[PDB]
């Protein structure tokens, strides 16, 4: 039974490797969510600082790729960053040899063609990560682009990642079910971070402070991480109405 | 580090079984199903956009690609293993002809370079086999239209129509008997569609169907105008619109 | 089963048993812990006296990265040595392109990235040590912890070896009583007395304390040795508040 | 490590056998009959293609027989996409050999270098052998019309009539039966196809199912020609000996 | 060229002609010599166009692959990769390259790469072959902590002089201003500055 | 050689003359110096011949797969880049001197590369030996704002320059016009001005003129049957 | 070295080949042997640069006696002339090119036709009814063009050889001491021990 | 010294009504040594003519590599290489050796045998296409050639009066130049008929 | 068990095994002892024979006139190391003009053991070592274990039946720290000190291997009759 530890065939044709990476992936236990607004990307993800002797400003599964690009991370941190070094260097690359910033799209499909390599070639492993990558693309627009183990991906109107992801994702099938239209119809981004929060809220069921959550914001020309202080304002805007 | 698996992962068993390419066609098998039609002016192929979740924007992930201008690819199995074979197959078409002859491959040269890639993997060191079936429909001067199946051993054939993955063996009795050699592409796309139907268990419309064809030279694609020479693509990807229209002529 | 033989191998679980086996050889290891400061940070190491043979203060275990970072590890000491020459070489070629001495950060992914890289293949074996490490830098102090995993944090305090829950449950009484801050001269103190108390874990030989300090007062944020009165002083406070 | 998933293709057994050569052989038994037969004017190769469909365009179909060179051809038994891997070798060595010395390469020094290479895979490289088998039909002005079979292990012999695939056994005793020193091409054809007839798993032989090919010095005056037979030319030849 | 940096109080302004020559026929009159490799990191080159093109370009790649871990770079960090493929390099390169930034912490600084791929920390720098007619006058009108305004005039007067004696050196007077405010783009026509 | 780029309202335009030689001798006659990277960006090249449109094919090679991979058409800025860092790595033996227009999803752009790798960009640009005679009327009759007719018009006047006063260029005048929105036209011989009268004499020889000792039919066809 | 002939009769090859070796200044030998048989019918004369020239025939010599013994079988003159030129056009773009120029003389028994080849060393190839080298041919040509036929016997071959090297020994500066004569035939190859 | 004027030679191609014509001289030389007039300039892969003047020793390497290559194009596409499609092909192989280039100056000539349509082309010895309707010229005498051609040339000539025309081209072309000559061919090419002349000239 | 295949793999408990079974290698081998005070530092070691046909095998290897040591376990890998660090010693003093400082010996040595320790296809060094050495402060011993643990001692010893020699010397280790300027007396040390570990067997005139090294002494090997004076 050595067919299941390298990533060959199963006589079903499956690659159990690959399956069980998926299951790496939900170590953390940690939930994440990317909606899409007129203007911006937006994605939350949970925080958890289990230790009291942990610098918390220095955990985080939320990456800057580029100027442009953002990225969260469901999966275990070495394999998340090791995923992020590359990104970031094929971005750079990209920008260098065709003279115009790397999409999201299409570093998406870069790193899910690398992720396929690992599960045919046999000396690589894959990664026990899902990547969730944002921006506001300048010929796309806004832009949910996700990548996983089996080197997967598509792009989204709205996602979620994690243990309860299937709560989170019924929610905003629900949502997009009545408004009827592809995106949360709102100027501000203020706002649509505060429609993902809120969201979140309702399909897991528990209350947010401002060492909850983790905010990344994309707009046209730049991806940014809210601080505690920019989320803290933000729920006392949900709180208030 | 090193890749030190220099070896064969593929070997044959005792009964002179391949095992790792009989349970790729296993991984193809479980598939979704697609097919192809040739008729006497053009060839079609289709397949089903199977959606994920909902969520997801299905128009984002393309099952039948352009290969050429004048070839497309359409395919059963696992997805991520037919993304890399088609950037290697649009790569191979112009590093070993398009540099050198200064002209596309013919549908048959170019099915012959993937299938040597898909060769190779099963006989490598460090490599499983491709876990994909793929259908190749195309054109050119000299051979015509032509259409051809490409499995995860290398092996490739020739078809006037054919089906593969999940549906197939009840998808090919059904083009059997509805097959002809005088044909128009009109009446191929109908077919296909009709033969689709069976295998696709809810929606069935322009959004959850993905058909392209291989027939006139489209000069409203070209992107320029003042070589008469340059007439344009044979391939075309259909429109969700036009997927609909002939869905009510059905 | 089978999935614990081999490195890189994922477990029906999603878990790589070889790199946790790895993390039982840091437990096995002697305690090591770091503090975090003021204006710097504070490294203290058990030393186990296995015989009195071994000549006092001769058998250094903290190392130095480039002049402003400390490294201290738990588990296995040559697999430690080996990942501090390769920071060395990161910190070198990082120095050289750049310029500027490299910032902990960007350190602790270099050191990250190598570790990681070693759970990724069959060919080779994980870390066998829990490595704390930090230093000075442009932004301020920084203290890290690396696991064989390749996982790494930023810390208030760190701990790592045979006596990392009782060094732990110290160190969280710290943060607590002090969240103004603890000076660089009460760190010292405050590890040297850490130290003693995690040593009843390993309380059967005797043992020799080892501390050292980066701090942008006290040491100019250069890396130095806690030596002669000043780590007599530390003894002297440790061994008042165990009896 | 990786020792461990290696299934150490170039061993011997006990006995002193190559195990994966053996377990090929195994799989080109299976594969559908060709048989090669030589006559004192040409050369046949006839080959059963495996059980088609309706829906397969025959016409611009090859699985079987293959070109080398204008001179020389073969019929394939065993994995068509690793006998395709072979096959672009051997066409580049026979125009190496032509560059070299303006000379169309000798039938058996083609076959020996094919040979050489399956041989590689056995000894070295730990590498799964080709599951193929050829038979080679050739002329050069040295031995005239030749006949010969390579396998995985690399071994090569001649031969004045020969099968590989399936029922060799059974098709072997046919041909050795009925085989002359005298016998011509049009006798030769008749013989190919009544073996194929009497040892095929089919219940009829018909054109669809089956590639044929002629090499004669029925090429006007003192040269040789190539014929890979079209399906009507097949269908013709199957009613002219009286089979259909 | 005739090219320079100056730091001030505010910050730090660079300066350059636009005229590019081969031989004696202007190839183009309207080129801008100030390059960018970061938000407040920019650059003047002269030498070798194709030379300078091609290590502005890496530099802006190395530096932007920089910020994505470790965040913004410092401008001594920008001259040290300068230098680095201007030294290595010395063989086959004709590059004399001046790095102009502006930091929060260091505020406006400025760094000369010459020929040989040395680095030198200035006050205010001057080089393209326009530089040696104004050794002279950039020595005897420089002061440390001018205004933005005085700036601008002790540039725009000295490659007004470097233009008018330099044959190489011509076309519009081209300035980029890095403060904390911001980066703004001044351009300054034959008819304003010919009459200085 | 003379080669021209002008950018105007809602696109830009090149052209080239028609001559290419051998030293002082006219190789060909109506040569075609406008080759296409991609369907909406077109190139002039001038130097050596070989190396202009190798080095253009190349780059539209790996310029067609990167549009394939990406899902996005080309992009001028895309195809300037891999163009100036392939000549660069060559140190200026890639003998390319080229003037690179076109319109993408960003917009219209005109740059012109010189075979060690410098770029350029402009409103006005020419190339090559009559590069002199046809940048004269460039500064004496560009203006901002022209519409299309009116950049049409320059660039041919251009060319007709170096026509005219270059003895490295001739013959005819290649036009391509690429607009925002719109496919690229390309207006192969757009002028002719140079067609050569009719000789005073038909040198039509009587049959048998020429002295023959031998005559024999070539076999073409293959091996044939029977 | 310096001087090498052929000539292609009725029914043989004949080469002459010079025998002085010239050190600069100094004769170092006047009985060299400036050729190499590389099979039974088949002999290959040379001359060039010092050293190059043995050490390039010696190495085809070893090809084509390795072939003879893989295949049990005599490569035509043809072949054998073709796989040389190959060589030597390979050796032109080399880092240190064989400056080397070869006549090759063989007789054909599938044909039953002798066949005389003439190689420089950029590796331009031309069948010839006769043949020379270096200055050899100025001196030797209009001789050859006047007297020679077709149908000559190989005892007319050499009488119209013994008329080109008096033409050579006369206008030539060069003391060559003379040239050893071979003859190539369906019988294989020997050699005239008095001319 | 110079490598494209060692050998000496010369090649030309016309066009005419539904055929094509190409000719060279026969001279192999040694700069003032003249050797062979025996040596021809002009093979043929299929329907596909290709002359090829310059250092004869890439000359022959050329056209063995051309054969090489033709011979397996129409193994693997089953059909004969195209006048258009084996110009690229030349080209291509020709740029190949940029830095290191054959010493040649290739001309090819043919019907396109699906379109009907009469194909010349030449090149430089880096690989650059010459595409003329009217003739190309190629090798020692090229300029002699061109005024010849640009002069003798008339559009739409039937085969029998192209033949005199391209003869005379050759032949007044190559007694100007002291390294071409010796002999001379000429073929006449039609859609499914060749015919191979030998010319009557000076042998100075 | 499932786990002492290759060096490349942990057990379930974080061991080694197969540098576990290289640790074996040593304790078969022959015992030597090392110690030292300020000004001298000596290495004795007892030789095995073949039989009484053969040679004693030897022990101890010079690696700079400053620097020597002797091994326990297979020979050969304490050949490869010992040239390693004779190459090492060699480059400090042609580019540094620098004596090589016996702790950065060590350090070394730790290294080049350790890669062989996390890497597939290699093995574990299968050899111990005591190195001896007097530089720039002053006189040193080192112990080394093909695991790749290196350690600064007062005094040691390795082989079978080394625990005698080590209790010896954990108590005379106020004595013979002092005895400084005397050579001979802190040979007697170490040979009292080897005595500790012997059965059956004595120390006779081919049997006993002494070294040593100090203030003005270069690292001087003593075999033969020469040491006679000591037995
Ligand atoms: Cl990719
Ligand atoms: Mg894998
Ligand atoms: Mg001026
Ligand atoms: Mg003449
Ligand atoms: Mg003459």
């Amino acid at each position: 039974g050595y067919d299941r530890h390298i990533t060959i065939f199963s006589p079903e044709g499956r690659l159990y490797q690959v399956e069980y990476a998926f299951k790496a992936t939900n170590q953390t236990n940690i939930n994440s969510l990317a909606v899409r607004g007129k203007d911006c990307t937006v994605v939350i993800s949970q925080k958890k600082v289990p230790d009291k002797l942990l610098d918390p400003t220095t955990v985080s599964y939320i990456f800057c790729i580029s100027r442009t690009i953002g990225m969260v991370v469901n999966g275990p941190i070495p394999d998340a960053r090791n995923a992020a070094l590359r990104a970031k260097a094929e971005a750079a690359e990209f920008r260098y040899k065709y003279g115009y910033d790397m999409p999201c799209d299409v570093l998406a499909k870069r790193m899910a063609n690398l992720s396929q390599i690992y599960t045919q070639r046999a000396y690589m492993r894959p990664l026990g990560v899902i990547l969730t990558f944002v921006s506001v693309d300048e010929e796309l627009g806004p832009s949910i682009y996700k990548t996983d183990p089996a080197g997967y991906y598509v792009g989204y109107k709205a996602t979620a990642t994690g243990p309860k992801q299937q709560e989170i994702t019924t929610n905003l099938e629900n949502h997009f079910k009545k408004s009827k239209i592809d995106h949360i119809n709102e100027e501000s981004w203020e706002k649509v971070v505060e429609f993902a929060i809120t969201h979140m809220i309702d399909a897991l069921g528990t209350e947010f402070s401002k060492n909850d959550l983790e905010v990344g914001v994309a707009t046209k020309d730049k991806f940014f991480t809210l601080s505690a202080e920019n989320i803290e304002e933000r729920l006392v805007a949900i709180a208030e109405q | 580090m090193t890749d030190r698996y220099s070896f064969s992962l593929t070997t044959f068993s005792p009964s002179g079984k391949l095992g790792q390419i009989d349970y790729a066609l296993t991984a193809v098998k479980q598939g979704v199903t697609s097919l192809g039609i040739k008729a006497t002016n053009g060839v079609v192929i289709a397949t089903e956009k199977k959606s994920s979740s909902p969520l997801a924007m299905s128009e984002t992930l393309s099952k039948v690609s352009l290969l050429t201008p004048d070839i497309g690819a359409v395919y059963s199995g696992m997805g991520p293993d037919y993304r890399v074979l088609v950037d290697k197959s649009r790569k191979v078409a112009h590093t070993s002809y398009k540099r050198i002859y200064g002209e596309y491959p013919p549908t048959k040269l170019l099915v012959s370079e993937v299938a040597k890639i898909m060769q190779e993997a099963t006989q490598s060191g460090g490599v499983r086999p491709f876990g994909v079936s793929l259908l190749i429909a195309g054109h050119d001067e000299f051979n015509g239209f032509s259409l051809y199946q490409v499995d995860p051993s290398g092996s490739y054939f020739p078809w006037k129509a054919t089906a593969i993955g999940k549906g197939s063996v009840a998808a090919k009795t059904f083009l059997e008997k509805r097959w002809n050699d005088e044909l128009e592409l009109e009446d191929a796309i109908h077919i296909a569609l009709l033969t689709l139907k069976e295998s696709v268990e809810g929606e069935f419309n322009g959004d959850t169907i993905e058909l392209a064809i291989i027939g006139d030279e489209n000069p409203d694609l070209l992107g320029y105008t003042g070589i008469p020479t340059d007439k344009g693509p044979r391939f075309r990807k259909l429109t969700s619109q036009e997927i609909n229209d002939r869905l009510e002529a059905l | 089963t089978g999935y614990d033989l081999s490195n890189s191998v994922f477990s029906p679980d999603g878990r790589n048993f070889q790199v946790e086996y790895a993390v039982k050889a840091v437990e096995n290891g002697t305690t090591s812990i770091g503090i975090k400061c003021n204006d710097g940070v504070v490294f203290a190491v058990e030393k186990l006296i296995t015989s009195k043979l071994l000549v006092p203060q001769k058998n250094v275990k903290i190392q130095v990265v480039d002049r402003h970072i400390g490294c201290v590890y738990s588990g296995l000491i040559p697999d430690g040595r080996h990942l501090v020459n390769r920071g060395r070489e990161e910190a070198a070629s990082f120095k050289k392109l750049y310029k500027t001495p490299i910032p902990i950060p960007a350190f602790a992914d270099r050191l990250g990235q190598y570790v990681q890289a070693h759970t990724l293949y069959n060919s080779v074996r994980p870390f066998g040590v829990s490595t704390i490490f930090g230093g000075v830098d442009k932004n301020g102090a920084h203290l890290y912890m690396l696991e064989p995993s390749g996982s790494y944090w930023g810390y208030k305090g760190a701990a790592t070896g045979k006596g990392r829950q009782s060094a732990k449950a110290e160190l969280e009484k710290l943060v607590d009583h002090h969240p103004e801050g603890l000076s660089a001269r009460e760190a010292v103190k405050q590890a040297a007395k850490i130290i003693y108390l995690a040593h009843e874990d390993n309380k059967e030989k005797d043992f020799e304390l080892e501390i050292s300090w980066c701090s942008l007062s006290e040491t100019n944020g250069l890396h130095k040795f806690v030596k002669g009165d000043l780590l007599q002083e530390a003894i002297d406070f440790a061994q008042k508040e165990i009896n | 490590g990786s020792r461990r998933y290696d299934s150490r293709t170039t061993i011997f057994s006990p006995e002193g056998r190559l195990y994966q050569v053996e377990y090929a052989l195994e799989s080109i038994s299976h594969a559908g009959t060709a048989i090669g037969i030589m006559a004192s004017d040409g050369i046949v190769l006839a080959a059963e293609r495996k059980v088609t469909s309706t829906l397969l365009e025959q016409d611009t179909s090859t699985e079987k027989l293959y070109k080398l060179n204008d001179k020389i051809a073969v019929a394939v038994a065993g994995l068509t996409a690793d006998a395709e891997i072979l096959i672009n070798t051997a066409r580049i060595h026979a125009q190496n050999y032509l560059k070299t010395y303006n000379e169309d390469i000798p039938v058996e020094i083609l076959v020996r270098r094919l040979s050489d290479i399956k041989q590689g895979y056995t000894q070295h490289g730990g590498l799964r052998p080709f599951g193929v088998s050829f038979i080679y039909a050739g002329y050069d002005d040295r031995y005239g019309y030749q006949l010969y079979t390579s396998n995985p292990s690399g071994n090569y012999t001649g031969w004045k009539a020969i099968s590989v695939g399936a029922n060799t056994s059974a098709a072997q005793t046919l041909l050795q039966m009925d085989y002359k020193d005298d016998m011509k091409v049009d006798d030769a054809i008749e013989l190919a196809l009544k073996t194929l007839s009497k040892t095929t798993d089919s219940s009829a032989l018909t054109y669809d199912r089956l590639e044929f090919a002629t090499i004669r010095k029925g090429a006007n005056d003192g040269e040789v020609y190539q014929k890979i037979f079209k399906p009507q030319e097949i269908k013709d030849i199957l009613v002219k000996t009286g089979i259909t | 060229t005739s090219i320079m940096a100056v730091t001030f109080k505010d910050g730090v302004i660079l300066g350059a002609d636009s005229r590019t020559t081969t031989g004696a026929y202007i190839a183009n009159r309207v080129t801008d010599k100030l390059t960018r490799v970061h938000d407040k990191i920019w650059c003047c080159r002269s030498g070798s166009a194709a030379d300078t093109q091609a290590i502005a370009d890496i530099v802006q790649y190395h530096l932007e692959l920089y910020t994505s871990q470790y965040g913004t770079p410092s401008t001594e960090t920008a001259a040290s990769v300068f230098k680095e493929l201007c030294y290595e390099n010395k063989d086959n390169l004709t590059a004399g390259i001046i790095v102009a930034g502006y930091d929060d912490k260091n505020k406006g600084e400025v760094y000369t790469i010459p020929l040989g791929g040395s680095v030198h920390k200035l006050p205010y720098a001057i080089a393209g072959s326009g530089s040696t007619f104004i050794y002279g006058y950039c020595d005897k009108n420089f002061r440390e902590n001018m205004s933005k305004e005085e700036t601008v005039d002790f540039i725009k007067h000295s490659l007004s002089q470097a233009i008018k004696w330099d044959g190489s050196s011509g076309g519009v007077i081209r300035m980029v201003v890095l403060t904390a405010a911001g980066v703004e783009r001044l351009i300054f026509y034959p008819d304003e500055y010919e009459q200085l | 050689t003379t080669i021209v780029g002008v950018k105007f309202n809602n696109g830009v335009v090149i052209a080239a003359d028609t001559r290419s030689t051998q030293g002082p001798i006219v190789a060909d006659k109506n040569c075609a110096k406008l080759h296409r990277i991609s369907p909406k960006i077109w190139c002039a090249g001038a130097g050596t011949a070989a190396d202009t449109e190798a080095v253009t094919q190349l780059i539209g090679s790996n310029i067609e797969l990167h549009s394939l991979y990406t899902s996005r058409e080309p992009r001028v800025v895309s195809a300037l880049q891999m163009l100036k860092q392939h000549l660069f790595k060559y140190q200026g033996h890639i003998g390319a001197y080229l003037i690179v227009a076109g319109v993408d999803p960003t917009g219209s752009h005109l740059f012109s590369i010189h075979a060690h790798g410098s770029t350029d960009v402009g409103y006005y640009l020419s190339l090559g030996s009559g590069s002199l005679a046809a940048m004269a009327v460039l500064e004496s009759h560009w203006k901002q704002d022209l519409t299309k007719e009116e950049a049409i018009k320059l660039a041919s006047d251009a060319i007709q320059a170096g026509i005219w006063n270059d003895l490295g260029s001739g013959s005819n005048v290649d036009v391509c016009v690429m607009e925002i929105g719109k496919d690229a036209e390309y207006l192969r011989n757009y002028l002719t001005p140079n067609v050569r009268e009719e000789k005073q004499k038909s040198y039509k020889f009587p049959r048998g003129t020429t002295a023959v000792l031998k005559e024999s039919i070539v076999n073409i066809c293959d091996i044939q049957e029977e | 070295m310096d001087i090498i002939l052929g000539i292609r009769v009725q029914d043989s090859v004949i080469l002459a080949s010079s025998k002085a070796v010239t050190r600069g200044i100094s004769v170092l030998k006047d009985s060299d042997d400036k050729t190499r048989q590389l099979s039974p019918h088949t002999l290959m004369s040379f001359a060039g640069e010092a050293g190059d020239t043995v050490q390039f025939a010696e190495y085809i010599q070893a090809n084509i006696q390795l072939y003879s013994i893989r295949e049990d079988y005599e490569l035509s003159p043809q072949a054998v002339s073709s796989f040389v030129r190959q060589e030597l056009a390979k050796s032109i773009r080399s880092r240190r090119p064989y400056q080397v120029n070869v006549l090759i003389g063989g007789y054909d028994k599938k044909k039953n036709k002798p066949e005389l080849y003439q190689i420089d060393y950029l590796g331009t190839k031309v069948e010839l009814p006769y043949g020379a080298h270096g200055y050899s041919g100025f001196y030797t040509f209009s001789l050859l063009d006047h007297h020679y036929r077709p149908d000559m016997t190989t005892e007319e071959g050499l009488d119209l050889l013994k008329l080109c090297v008096q033409e050579l020994e006369k206008r030539m500066p060069m003391d060559f001491k003379g040239v050893i004569v071979k003859i190539v035939d369906k019988d294989g190859i020997r050699q005239v021990d008095d001319f | 010294s110079d490598p494209s004027s060692i050998n000496g030679g010369i090649v030309v191609a016309m066009t005419g009504k539904d055929c094509v014509a190409i000719a060279c001289d026969l001279r192999l030389g040694s700069q003032s040594l003249g050797v062979s007039n025996k040596f021809e300039k002009i093979f043929h892969y299929g329907h596909v003519f290709l002359g090829i003047t310059g250092l004869a020793t890439d000359v022959t390497t050329l056209n063995e590599m051309f054969r090489y290559k033709t011979n397996l194009y129409k193994l693997k596409e089953e059909r004969a290489i195209e006048p258009e499609t084996f110009t690229q092909l030349v080209s291509s192989s020709l740029y190949e050796r940029r830095f290191g280039p054959y010493f040649v100056g290739p001309v090819v000539a043919g019907i396109n045998s699906k379109s009907g349509k009469p194909f010349i082309a030449g090149f430089d010895l880096i690989g650059c296409i010459d595409e003329a309707k009217d003739f190309i010229v190629s090798g020692t005498a090229s300029d002699q050639l061109f005024g010849m051609c640009e002069s003798l040339y008339e559009p739409n000539l039937e085969p029998e009066d192209l033949f005199e025309t391209i003869s005379q081209a050759l032949l007044n072309a190559a007694d100007r130049d002291a390294l071409s000559g010796w002999g001379a061919v000429v073929y006449i090419i039609k859609k499914d008929e060749v015919v191979k002349r030998y010319l009557k000239m000076r042998q100075d | 068990n499932n786990y002492d295949g290759d060096t490349v793999t942990f057990s379930p408990t974080g061991r080694l095994f197969q540098v576990e079974y290289a640790l074996e290698a040593i304790k078969q081998g022959s015992v030597t002892v090392g110690l030292r005070s300020n000004t001298h530092a000596v290495l004795v070691a007892l030789k095995r024979n073949a039989d009484e046909l053969s040679s004693y095998q030897k022990k101890i290897i010079k690696c700079d006139e400053h620097m020597g040591l002797s091994l326990a376990g297979l020979a050969p890998d304490a050949r490869v190391l010992s040239n390693y660090l004779r190459q090492q010693c060699n480059y400090s003093s042609l580019v540094f003009n620098r004596k090589l400082a016996v702790e950065r010996a060590g350090h070394l040595l730790c290294d080049k053991a350790q890669k062989n320790t996390q890497s597939y296809g290699g093995r574990p060094y299968g050899v111990g070592l005591l190195i001896i050495g007097y530089d720039k402060s002053g006189a040193h011993l080192l112990e080394f274990q093909p695991s790749g643990n290196v350690t600064e001692l007062y005094g040691t010893a390795i082989g079978a039946r080394s625990q005698g020699a080590k209790t010896y010397l954990e108590r005379t280790l106020d004595t013979f720290i002092k005895i400084d300027g005397n050579p001979d007396e802190l040979i007697k040390a170490g040979v009292e000190a080897i005595s500790q570990s012997l059965r059956d067997e004595s120390l006779t005139v081919d049997n006993l291997s002494i070294a040593i090294v100090g203030k003005d002494t270069p690292f001087t090997i003593y075999d033969g009759e020469a040491v006679a004076k000591y037995i």
